[PDB]
């Protein structure tokens, strides 16, 4: 009956300042680039665009942020 | 005074090594004894020692 | 006449151990040089008692090293104190080459000393990558596969001469067989030359750090500098403790711990940290042959030292230019390294190729220019006309 | 003995050095006085002093190259980071 | 100053309690 | 190099065991060795520790002779020729259910998976990066990536593509206790019992390198001691030239 | 008379130090079963399109990448002005679709 | 003064090998060491040679000889030099410390 750990600390670190700021970066990140996908001419476009840079720096984030407070959870 | 232990242990050398070594003998096991113990009871829980009492019922 | 002078084999230590007289003025680099002829010994012993307990096969070169790492009483400590022993024998043989280069010991009266000294190092790099092969985790093959067909750049036959130092056309038993048994053989060598070293040594005595004449005031050699050698060899042995218990995998990479699979390579492959500077270096300039003899044409740069330094005023203790360029070039050395082990992309070929040119131009064409420009500014300061 | 060549250092007696004159010396043996003299007044002040004066030799060499570290790493951040199209193509040939 | 005039030590010199003990 | 390919630093967390005196906490491998057994247990190797080495350590003694009574490795031929195969014993190796390499590529439907044996000493950030990446997956692949059919995406891994069945639920080891259920306890205690694994030679080696460390330090301070004392006889000489007399 | 005595030794040494050298030096070379040169056969039926396939042989790897046709107009319309070693696609190919490649890289 | 006794290298080698005053009715016994001493330096050498291509198990040990006796080039040359220089080295051993026995060389001054 207990959540896990890991996860209620990333949903907590989440609802922050810094934390809702790039998550609306990596979410406006992902419908300019679902935009680019439905347009047609996708396929020869020969280059695609990818939100792994927005990706990485909220995970980076969530990580530098819930490290030095998991193990004391931890049972 | 400081004259006898002079001449009763450094005057002679015969003597100074048999103190050297039996000294080193007596300190080695000590001091092996108590830092086996320091780094046994700074971890209380984290040694085999005590869960195999634990895991017994 | 005194027992100690008068025994053949005890009038030999005697002159070399017990009654040697060094300079008044030494500080810790030539301890530090005893303490990299005790480093020497130390890996010797313990090289022994690790082939005591080593197998040869190449299907069963890893599961031997595994073995000596936990099936053997007290055997992991033999296994990392090799390797960290190696790693700090490099690092404290560097800083004595930078040292013997700071403070001008490769004037003239010790050229034979200084010659036979990087010979002791070709050989000594030789070694290493010996027995990192002798090893034969993942990388160590590639390795391996790369320095052997390094001198398929010699010109008309080049694939005769590689496929006979690596026993075939693929490497098998007798590629590591007979890298290992090589590797088991040299130091004994290196032990040769080394004593041939001490015999250079002792014609000339050992230079002041003053860079000035020593032979004024010396004093005995034991019961004074033997203690100065006992000092920094105890903090070795604590620093060596320090790395070899509680940090042990930091000096080297954590990439020799696989099964050899000469079927999929890591995308990041480089050496052991003591060759990143000349493997930037080959990296550096875009040609195969080029790579080649430009390795060697580094040690040969360094071996052109003598004869090129014209100050008439020995070693770098009173030279502001002169020591700061030192310093530029150490940092160098240590930033040639650091890049050689980060990956080349666009801003890193310019780096390197910049790095390397004043690198070789420090050994060229600065010591010439700067030291005719100390010793003409040391003229003209103290004379009225 | 077999003779050899030349030798710029003899051993004790004929050690080599100019001859001199008037020079005296002198000692006090080590059991007559404090091993650790100064130990920390001239630990502190000799050490400052020291490390006063040889500063700039090892600061400017370390300030030029971290300079040129730094700006490499930030140009290769700035190259791999929304630009692989627009600036990597016309720098990488 | 004469040769005889030893300089003076006395910043270094071991208290007036000669060596006596020293030695152990 | 991007960072795509170069996989996101390991965070630091601050681990029980990283500590310069700490030990194992090996009340907890004997859990680990559980889970590791429940769930990894037709994907990897784990074949190169003996069971004669987890006596002592984790488990105390008949519980090793009754688990090695559920495999067999095929002993010496009998009279007849006819090759047998009898119960395992305390100088046995774990048997990798993958017979030698072949059915690894047949059932993955992708590469060999390594031995775990010495899995957390082969990569940089060992400690971590495991814990890392078996709980550091999403549930849904970031906008914008492609990847082949029936792969799983990663983004701690080099590249972003591993083909890691994502089994580290809950509900699914129930150790002996309430702890499990959890995704972060089975990924915590493998990750120790792993770290183990590489070597189960961490107590005496904190115990010997404490000893070491201390014997070494009295005996430097002792050495600058004396390297004080009797260097004094030459450091506090002084010189006092008289020039000569002016005869020749 | 001395001296051709003298040279005549010298002539058998230097023969004799040339054998011997030359048997130390081929023990070494390799031995005979190591010159087992190797054959392979590669199934072709299901390797997948875009996926890459090695095949240890001869101490080497060798690559089989079964290229689209898109990858074959693209290596076809290849400026042979911007390669260092002039080599046609067609030479080096014999099934188009099928690129049987040694993977060693020959720069070292 | 002459190179010959200048470097030091050099110097040893001429001390011990170039001039070095042997007294005039030696006989071939002393030969006989020089030869013995040259009879180790080739088993060495060929020991080197034998050793690259030697495994050390012992379920792959006789295997190796029986590899390093048929199945490379050149090489019962040197299997059978190593165990025949051996013995041979251990008969020079022998008519060394006859030939000291006999004349006299185990007396006081060495
Ligand atoms: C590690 C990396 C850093 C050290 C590098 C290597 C240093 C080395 O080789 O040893 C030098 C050694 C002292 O040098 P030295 O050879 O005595 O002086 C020659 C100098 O060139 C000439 O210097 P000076 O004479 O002007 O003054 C030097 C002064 C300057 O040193 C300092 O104060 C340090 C300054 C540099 C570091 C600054 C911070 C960084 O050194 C000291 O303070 C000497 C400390 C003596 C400790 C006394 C011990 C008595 C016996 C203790 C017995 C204990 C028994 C235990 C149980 C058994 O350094 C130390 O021992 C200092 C570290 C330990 C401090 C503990 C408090
Ligand atoms: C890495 C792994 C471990 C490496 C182990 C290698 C063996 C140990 C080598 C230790 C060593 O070089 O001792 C020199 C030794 C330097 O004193 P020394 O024995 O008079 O050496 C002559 C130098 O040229 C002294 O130069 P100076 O008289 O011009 O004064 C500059 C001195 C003064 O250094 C400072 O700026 C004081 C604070 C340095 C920290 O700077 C150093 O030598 C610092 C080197 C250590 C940092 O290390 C110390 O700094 C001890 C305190 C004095
Ligand atoms: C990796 C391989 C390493 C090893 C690689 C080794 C490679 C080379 C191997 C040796 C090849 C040559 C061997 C034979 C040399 C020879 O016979 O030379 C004899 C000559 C005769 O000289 P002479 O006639 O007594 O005196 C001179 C008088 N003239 C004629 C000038 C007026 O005198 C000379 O030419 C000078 C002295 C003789 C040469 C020195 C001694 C040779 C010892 C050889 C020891 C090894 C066998
Ligand atoms: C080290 C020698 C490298 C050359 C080499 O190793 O060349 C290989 C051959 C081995 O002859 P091979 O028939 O086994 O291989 C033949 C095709 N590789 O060496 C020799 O003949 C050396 C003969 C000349 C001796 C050179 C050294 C003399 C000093
Ligand atoms: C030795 C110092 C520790 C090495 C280390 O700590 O690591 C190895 C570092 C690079 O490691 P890295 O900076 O690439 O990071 C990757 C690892 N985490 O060697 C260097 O390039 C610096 C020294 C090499 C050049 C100077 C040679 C000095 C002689
Ligand atoms: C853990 C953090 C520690 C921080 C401090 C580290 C050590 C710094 C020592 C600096 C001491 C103050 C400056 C020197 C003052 C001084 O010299 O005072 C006098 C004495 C020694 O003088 P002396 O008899 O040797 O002079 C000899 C000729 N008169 O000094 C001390 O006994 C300091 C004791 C406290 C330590
Ligand atoms: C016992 C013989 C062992 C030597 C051997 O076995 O050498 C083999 C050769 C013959 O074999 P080969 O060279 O014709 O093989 C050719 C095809 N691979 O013997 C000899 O010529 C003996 C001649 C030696 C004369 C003395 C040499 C002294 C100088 C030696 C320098 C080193
Ligand atoms: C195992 C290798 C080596 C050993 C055992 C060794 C040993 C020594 C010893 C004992 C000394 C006397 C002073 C001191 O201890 O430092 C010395 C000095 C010296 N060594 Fe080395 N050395 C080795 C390698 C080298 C190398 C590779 C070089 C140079 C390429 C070199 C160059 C010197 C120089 C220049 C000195 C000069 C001392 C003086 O000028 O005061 N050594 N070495
Ligand atoms: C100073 C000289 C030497 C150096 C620098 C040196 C260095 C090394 C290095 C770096 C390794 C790799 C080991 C590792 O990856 O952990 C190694 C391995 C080895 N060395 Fe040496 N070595 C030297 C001399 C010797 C000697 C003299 C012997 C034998 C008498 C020896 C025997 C071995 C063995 C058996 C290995 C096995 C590989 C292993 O188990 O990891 N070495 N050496
Ligand atoms: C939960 C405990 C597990 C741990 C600690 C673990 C650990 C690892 C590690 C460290 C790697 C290599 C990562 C690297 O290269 O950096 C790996 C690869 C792999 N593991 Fe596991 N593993 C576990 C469970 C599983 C399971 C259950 C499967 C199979 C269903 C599996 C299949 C694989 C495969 C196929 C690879 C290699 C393929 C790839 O690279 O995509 N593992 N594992
Ligand atoms: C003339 O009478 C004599 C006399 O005969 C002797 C021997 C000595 C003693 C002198 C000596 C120098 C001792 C002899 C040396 C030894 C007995 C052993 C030392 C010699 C060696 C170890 C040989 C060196 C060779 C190697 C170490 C192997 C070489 C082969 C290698 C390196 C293979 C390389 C691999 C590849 C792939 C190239 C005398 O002093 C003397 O005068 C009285
Ligand atoms: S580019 Fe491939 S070996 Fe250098």
């Amino acid at each position: 009956e207990v959540t896990d750990q890991l996860e209620d600390l990333r949903e907590h670190f989440k609802n922050t300042e810094e934390g809702k700021a790039l998550v609306h970066h990596y979410e406006e990140c992902a419908e300019r680039v679902k935009i680019q996908q439905q347009q047609p001419g996708y396929a020869d476009l020969e280059h695609k665009e990818d939100c792994v840079e927005e990706f990485f720096h909220l995970q980076h984030y969530l990580d530098t942020a819930t490290a030095p407070r998991l193990f004391d959870k931890l049972k | 005074s400081f004259s006898s232990l002079y001449k009763t242990f450094f005057k002679r050398n015969a003597v100074f090594v048999g103190t050297i070594f039996a000294g080193a003998f007596v300190f080695q096991t000590v001091f092996d004894t108590a830092i086996t113990s320091w780094y046994e009871n700074h971890n209380k829980g984290k040694l085999w020692k005590d869960v195999k009492a634990r895991i017994a019922a | 006449m005194a027992f100690r002078k008068s025994n053949v084999y005890l009038s030999l230590v005697n002159s070399y151990i017990i009654d040697s007289p060094q300079p008044s003025s030494i500080n810790y680099w030539w301890n530090m040089g005893s303490l990299l002829g005790l480093c020497l010994v130390i890996q010797i012993v313990t090289g022994i008692f690790m082939a005591m307990h080593y197998s040869s096969n190449i299907e069963l070169a890893f599961s031997s090293v595994e073995h000596i790492m936990r099936d053997v009483h007290n055997g992991y400590i033999l296994r990392y104190l090799h390797a960290n022993g190696a790693s700090f024998f490099f690092m404290v043989m560097f800083m004595h080459m930078a040292k013997g280069l700071y403070y001008g010991s490769y004037r003239s009266p010790r050229v034979t000393l200084w010659n036979v000294g990087v010979i002791i190092f070709i050989l000594t790099i030789a070694t290493a990558f010996l027995g990192y092969c002798c090893v034969y985790g993942q990388m160590s093959h590639w390795g391996a596969t790369v320095i052997t067909n390094l001198f398929s750049a010699i010109p008309f036959v080049g694939n005769d001469i590689v496929s006979w130092l690596w026993g075939g056309f693929s490497v098998s038993n007798p590629t590591i067989q007979r890298f290992f048994a090589l590797h088991y053989l040299v130091p004994f060598i290196i032990a040769a030359m080394v004593i041939m070293h001490l015999m250079a040594l002792h014609i000339h005595g050992s230079s002041n750090p003053l860079g000035i004449t020593g032979n004024l005031d010396r004093i005995p050699m034991h019961s004074y500098f033997i203690f100065k050698d006992l000092v920094t060899v105890f903090l070795f042995m604590l620093i060596l403790a320090l790395f070899v218990f509680y940090s042990p995998n930091t000096l080297g990479h954590p990439d020799n711990y696989i099964p050899g699979n000469p079927l999929v390579t890591p995308a990041s492959i480089v050496p052991e940290w003591y060759l990143l500077p000349f493997y930037a270096i080959l990296r550096s300039i875009p040609d195969k042959l080029l790579g080649v003899i430009t390795m060697f044409a580094a040690i040969l740069v360094l071996l052109v030292l003598p004869f090129t330094d014209r100050s008439v005023v020995r070693g770098n203790t009173f030279k502001v230019l002169s020591k700061f360029f030192f310093f530029i070039f150490v940092f160098n050395f240590v930033l040639l390294g650091q890049i050689g082990a980060c990956h080349v992309e666009v801003p890193y070929v310019l780096m390197g190729q910049i790095a390397t040119f004043i690198y070789f131009a420090y050994f060229l064409i600065i010591v010439p220019v700067i030291s005719t420009i100390e010793n003409v500014l040391f003229y003209i300061g103290r004379v009225n006309k | 003995g077999p003779p050899s060549g030349k030798t710029y250092m003899g051993w004790w007696g004929h050690m080599g050095g100019p001859k001199q004159k008037g020079i005296t010396s002198y000692a006090v043996s080590p059991y007559a006085q404090k091993p650790l003299q100064g130990i920390f007044h001239n630990a502190v002040f000799n050490s400052f002093r020291r490390f006063k004066s040889q500063f700039l030799y090892v600061l400017i060499p370390a300030g030029i190259y971290w300079y040129w570290w730094k700006n490499g790493n930030e140009y290769n951040e700035f190259l791999y980071s929304k630009a692989g199209r627009e600036e990597l193509e016309r720098v990488n040939v | 100053k004469s040769t005889y005039r030893t300089p003076n030590f006395d910043d270094v010199l071991k208290e007036n309690n000669d060596a006596d003990k020293g030695r152990s | 190099m991007t960072a795509a390919e170069h996989g996101l630093h390991a965070p630091a967390y601050a681990w029980s065991h990283n500590g310069p005196f700490e030990t194992f906490d090996h009340a907890s491998i004997r859990r680990g060795y559980q889970v590791y057994r429940e769930v990894c247990a037709a994907c990897h190797s784990l074949d190169r520790v003996a069971w004669r080495t987890l006596v002592g350590v984790s488990h105390t003694n008949e519980e090793v002779r009754n688990m090695a009574e559920e495999f067999e490795y095929d002993d010496e031929p009998d009279e007849q020729g006819n090759p047998k195969k009898r119960p395992g014993k305390l100088s046995d190796y774990i048997p990798g259910p993958y017979p030698n390499e072949q059915a690894a590529r047949a059932a993955n439907q992708g590469a060999l998976p390594p031995d775990l044996s010495l899995i957390v000493k082969a990569r940089h950030g060992g400690c971590d990066y495991i814990f890392s990446l078996l709980t550091g997956y999403p549930d849904e692949p970031p906008a914008g990536v492609a990847l082949p059919p029936g792969s799983n995406y990663n983004p701690y891994f080099p590249g972003g593509s591993i083909a890691m069945a994502r089994v580290l639920f809950d509900d699914m080891v129930e150790y002996e206790d309430g702890t499990p259920a959890t995704t972060s306890q089975m990924a915590k205690d493998v990750t120790t019992f792993l770290n183990w694994c590489a070597e189960p030679e961490h107590d005496e080696r904190k115990r010997l390198g404490l000893k070491t460390v201390i014997i070494l330090s009295s005996l430097y301070l002792l050495s600058i001691w004396v390297k004080k004392f009797k260097w004094a006889g030459i450091k506090t000489r002084k010189f006092v030239f008289n020039p000569p007399k002016p005869r020749k | 008379y001395a001296y051709f005595m003298v040279g005549a030794m010298g002539l058998l040494s230097s023969a004799g130090a040339k054998s011997t050298v030359e048997t130390f030096i081929s023990s070494m070379t390799a031995t005979a079963d190591v010159l087992a040169m190797a054959k392979v056969e590669v199934n072709l039926a299901a390797i997948p399109l875009g996926k890459n396939v090695v095949v240890k042989w001869q101490g080497k790897p060798v690559f089989i990448r079964h290229r689209t046709p898109h990858e074959i107009q693209e290596a076809n319309s290849v400026d042979m002005s911007a390669l260092k070693d002039p080599q046609t696609d067609a030479d080096r190919v014999k099934d188009p679709q099928w690129l049987i490649m040694l993977g060693i890289c020959t720069h070292l």
